[PDB]
């Protein structure tokens, strides 16, 4: 085991002793901690809430030097995901707050919790959706019910 | 316990997330 791989083992240990609300987190096989599945819900009384979103988390060599990236495996209408699912997100972008040594699997989840609790507007992955947040909240707020009837199969 | 009790337990985290959040989804 390297320091990767150490370092990802006790995440998960610690995700899976004290799990985040809403959130079902670990790596997809264990013969392989550099590919992750993270399943997030959309926080209730919020603009998602209880969608269930899939994304794959894939981890660099160094981790925890450099970050990991983040695709969801689902539709999304977020102004913070691209069209191809892909998170667009302060916190995994190497040195708003960005990687460092503080930051965790934990702490990537939880901020995507936030952005789908209170989408916010810096970045624009989803120029759409990020006009439609701005101008149109209450046609946001029929997409994203959408989103997460979708997200559930309904 | 063992990885392979982590891995079914995960995955029936995943299908017991689904099952609440379907529920919640539809009530009232």
């Amino acid at each position: 085991a390297g320091t990767a791989l150490k370092r990802l083992m006790a995440e998960y240990k610690q995700l899976t002793l004290n799990p985040p609300e809403g959130i079902v987190a670990g790596p997809m096989n264990e013969e392989n901690f550099f590919e992750w599945e993270a399943l997030i819900m959309g926080p209730e009384d919020t603009c998602f809430e209880f969608g269930v979103f899939p994304a794959i988390l894939s981890f660099p060599l160094d981790y925890p030097l450099s970050p990991p990236k983040m695709r969801f495996t689902c539709e999304m209408f977020h102004p913070n995901i691209y069209p191809d699912g892909r998170v667009c997100i302060s916190i995994l972008h190497a040195p708003a707050e960005r990687w460092s040594p503080v930051q965790s699997v934990e702490k990537i989840l939880l901020s995507v919790v936030s952005m789908l609790a209170e989408p916010n507007d810096e970045s624009g992955a989803n120029v759409d959706a990020s006009k439609m947040w701005r101008d149109d909240r209450e046609q946001f707020y029929k997409i994203a019910k959408q989103i997460v009837q979708k997200s559930l199969g309904l | 316990g063992p990885s392979w009790a982590r891995q079914e337990s995960l995955q029936e985290r995943k299908q017991a997330l689904y099952e609440y959040a379907r529920r919640r989804f539809t009530e009232r």
